[PDB]
């Protein structure tokens, strides 16, 4: 399963 | 920027038997930046129906693509690989040899 | 024994040619078992090995809504990582992300990673300690300002230590069969004259999983290393890998060399030579 947490680089 | 010419390596997936049913593979690896164009040929000429892997890339980042079609090898059928990639001038072709 | 999980990203800038294009890639070991395209006709998550197949729906649409904000957002940071280089928006640019957990042969976690690069070249990775952050340059420590005020090393050590470990359990024991199977190579030596004094040994393996494998040529008991001919081990399309290693060798004196097999699903390391 992935990480959930997509964060602007 | 800094770019990677591509690794080709043409093979059989399974040892080759003239007359037999096999699969023709052109595995790619190593290159930098993703897009490459690939060919698999047959007497000079590119085949229909390849199929190739989902990208990825090995722990250096560099990408790698698996082509495959199925075939029937024979003494007289030439086979080979046929690559393009911006790090090259013109397209590459390697030849399918089942020692290698 | 020892297994690992992977996540594998790939996000490429195409001025010119539309928006860009943003793929995520599956893998426990050798074995890819998802797969998630933008560009696809209608951009879903999809099986890539049959012990995935048996996840429901729920499953199937989390991974699709992770994989399109994904999507989203590194649009966003290929547009901020060209600012913050100063590049020109004629270029196709690429970022990176390889992310997973080491699990050792009891099962815990050995170490989580998570890894990101910039047209190939290192940009930001996770510490080993799973709470800071390796910035490679000015622009990456933007990224790290920006990746500490969102608390991301928190959220992913939690992931790291938490679901991917739960998860990679959960795909072993589904895909034992496979994932928890080694196959040994097939292994043999063919020889090739390349002149009247000199033939060419070659060793191959061929059938085996998983990919990791040492493949040496010895002559006399001593490594031949700068002397061998090794090419990068290469997938035969059906789960399984090959290799061959090669030396020159003085005709007559084939005897003295032995070439040297360490694989997995080997009940003992094997030791070939050529058999005239």
């Amino acid at each position: 399963l992935p990480f959930d947490i997509a964060t602007i680089m | 920027m800094i770019q990677r010419t591509p690794k080709i390596q043409v093979y059989s997936r399974h040892p080759a038997e003239n007359g037999k049913s096999n699969f023709l593979n052109c595995y790619v690896s190593g290159f930098h930046p993703s897009d490459i164009e690939v060919d698999l040929l047959k007497n000079g000429e590119r085949i229909e129906k390849v199929e190739h892997s989902d990208l990825s890339f090995s722990k250096d980042w560099s990408f790698y693509l698996l082509y495959y079609t199925e075939f029937t090898p024979t003494e007289k059928d030439e086979y080979a690989c046929r690559v393009n990639h911006v790090t090259l001038s013109q397209p590459k072709i390697v030849k399918w040899d089942r020692d290698m | 024994g020892s297994h690992s999980m992977r996540y594998f990203y790939t996000a490429m800038s195409r001025p010119g040619r539309g928006e860009p294009r943003f793929i995520a890639v599956g893998y426990v070991d050798d074995t890819q078992f998802v797969r998630f395209d933008s560009d696809a006709a209608s951009p879903r998550t999809e099986p890539r090995a049959p012990w995935i197949e048996q996840e429901g729906p729920e499953y199937w649409d989390r991974n699709t809504q992770i994989f399109k904000t994904n999507t989203q957002t590194y649009r966003e940071s290929l547009r901020n990582l060209r600012g913050y280089y100063n590049q020109s928006e004629a270029g196709s640019h690429i970022i990176q992300r390889m992310y997973g957990c080491d699990l050792g042969p009891d099962g815990r976690l050995l170490r989580g990673h998570d890894q990101s690069a910039y047209d190939g070249k290192d940009y930001i990775a996770l510490n080993e300690d799973l709470s800071s952050w390796t910035a490679a340059d000015t622009a990456a420590q933007i990224t790290q300002r920006k990746w500490e005020a969102a608390r991301v090393a928190e959220q992913l050590r939690a992931y790291l230590e938490g679901l991917c470990v739960e998860w990679l359990r959960r795909y072993l024991e589904n895909g034992k069969e496979t994932l928890q199977r080694a196959d040994p190579p097939k292994t043999h030596v063919t020889h090739h004259p390349v002149s009247d004094h000199e033939a060419t040994l070659r060793c191959w393996a061929l059938g085996f999983y998983p990919a990791e494998i040492t493949l040496t040529w010895q002559r006399d008991g001593e490594d031949q290393t700068q002397d061998t001919e090794l090419v990068e081990t290469r997938p035969a399309g059906d789960r399984t890998f090959q290799k061959w290693a090669a030396v020159v060798v003085p005709s007559g004196e084939e005897q003295r060399y032995t070439c040297h097999v360490q694989h997995e699903g080997l009940p003992k390391p094997l030791t070939l030579r050529w058999e005239p």
